[PDB]
């Protein structure tokens, strides 16, 4: 279950010269496509005083050792984020860059402040950026962790997450021609190729409203525009 | 790097000052009017103008 | 109204596993070229049990209604903001990205903070950008709402809008030639047009001491710098 | 000395609907040539009934007033700034622009901040900006300030500054030719020129692994790499 601790630990930032901080940041997973992060603390959240809460941590900054709630430590990257779940020496809250963690405290005499520049990243694993739900195109795989505890550290999961499918796809048809109307927001990468026997390969990133003419011979051809896997037209006008 | 050096302006609630220059090296005075805006305040100037 | 207490409103998301919050946000007036906000929704600033305070303010935590002295409790756009008035039904407030409003308690077991999506930008009038005047630099037209309690409502208005000043523009005078030695220490739009029947059509932002040389026909030229109010030639001295 | 009081300051925005505040930033000096911050304040960080401390302040204003530990007040650029030392009327901390320095209470009548970001403009006497000297690289004299307790002003101190550099210089020697295969962890000012009649007077700011193919005299070439005073060879290879 929950096999941990509240102590100090070494911050190299703090808010004053007294370093003596908890709240430190050990790892952080951010390998999703979501927003939401599993932080390690130094400190204990998900026991106060009287255990198991959803928002409340503990901590001994060496100067006091007493639990708050999360409200008198407040996690922001400049404004404010909320936690959502506390698995002992994890903590997964929704706190969108998730790879700048700045943990302080508003609590108690002192300000012990940890924050975290992790080696973890939000990535895509295609060509084009779907790293954290935009409000454009249509869901693809993200990492969201477990919100319930299921072992000390808080399993990572598959979940469902918004991604990028580039904007205003409006694909015109003619004859041996495919003239895609693109009239994106944002740089979406634009990959072409035929499926049959005919060529036309066309990697480009185009950004706002342009065109882009295709050859078509009577043999399909693929376009995915803004990280998608294969949308295929055959036979025809394509 | 220059020090900007303010003594304090001379504030006048329903009045005013006019300047008197001082020796210093970029001394500079403007008169300035209002001070507070109308409605923008809790315990400010009655005078707003 | 003003002196009504704030009630529950659909927006079911909220930063922790609590999200039975206030907050859907009635209008927002945030399309100003100031760098305000005014902002009509249940979570009502500026006002108390007392009625209308310019300091208090008083909100349903998700289920207590009470009203509290603004502690760890936010106003936020994309950014933290500090109130500027508070006048009962309405919060006004220095929010300088704009867009996106959100109303926060950072309160401890019930973390509650609803967030409203809105275009609220903040633009030039002329060609002068505002987001957030300071208080150093000339007075320009803008829109801005009354900034004291009239307890009247806050509705937009016209008020004067600081927008950063530039160092000495020196001109130097030639025959038929106007060289404009300028030196911006930050970003000044210099437009340009003669004030003959020529024209210097030259519209640019510059930063950092340069020169531009302009044609004047015997009847000068305006050249606007920083959209400060034009310097302006007509003689062919220029 | 430590006859400081706390005292308010015209701010451009802070809490309330008058900005002549608690914590607002009357000064600040970045006349160093280093990355560290001289801070006068009207509020007074530094001090409780210790004498000097590290966490402790005080403010006052009529409308927003207390005096707190520094806990509920966190110092930020929007990340920690740690002080170190603090005489009196001057607080002095490492902080990165050295200039721009918010301040606000989050606790107590309204929510206040203060933001200070009049120039006082800086920058190292090499090329490089630190916010404190690191451990990484080569030294560079420079000025900076006294930051070891003593109370009147940290007044500045001649004392070692040091410019971080790249891991690898790989330089690689042939006939009158050094091409300088460069492999950037960080963006690395490469200033070159050969020595002797020949010289290749090149500024350039690298990152990511590149090779950049300098003429060489057969005299020797200097290039210093993230911000150096020479390192040179001389007739050889080169």
């Amino acid at each position: 279950y929950k096999l941990a601790r509240p102590y100090i630990a070494d911050c190299p930032n703090c808010g004053h010269s007294r370093c003596d901080s908890p709240i430190a940041i050990e790892e952080v997973r951010g390998d999703a496509h979501a927003g939401v992060i599993r932080i390690q603390t130094s400190a204990m959240f998900g026991l106060k005083t009287d255990g198991v809460d959803l928002a409340y941590m503990s901590f001994m900054n060496g100067k006091t050792q007493k639990s708050i709630k999360i409200d008198n430590l407040h996690v922001r990257t400049s404004a404010p984020c909320s936690l959502v779940s506390h698995h002992g020496y994890y903590i997964l809250a929704q706190c969108p860059p998730g790879d700048t963690v700045t943990v302080g405290f508003h609590d108690g005499p002192n300000r012990h402040t940890c924050t975290v520049a992790h080696k973890v990243e939000f990535r895509p694993v295609g060509r084009e950026k779907y790293r954290h739900p935009p409000e454009h195109g249509v869901e693809l795989p993200c990492n969201r962790y477990t919100h319930k505890r299921a072992d000390v550290p808080f399993v990572p999961v598959k979940a469902k997450c918004i991604a990028t499918l580039a904007p205003e796809p409006l694909v015109e048809h003619k004859h041996r021609t495919l003239i895609l109307h693109l009239h994106p927001d944002h740089p979406t990468l634009l990959t072409t190729r035929s499926l049959g026997s005919d060529a036309n390969p066309t990697r480009q990133w185009i950004e706002r409203p342009t065109t882009v003419n295709f050859t078509v011979t009577g043999e399909g051809l693929e376009y995915t525009w803004g990280n998608h896997p294969p949308k295929r037209v055959w036979a025809q006008e394509s | 790097k220059y020090k900007t050096k303010v003594p304090s302006p001379v504030v006048k609630c329903c009045g005013a000052t006019q300047c008197t220059s001082k020796p210093h090296p970029d001394y500079q005075c403007q008169v300035f009017t209002g001070v507070y805006p109308f409605m923008w305040g809790g315990a400010y100037c009655f005078c707003d103008t």
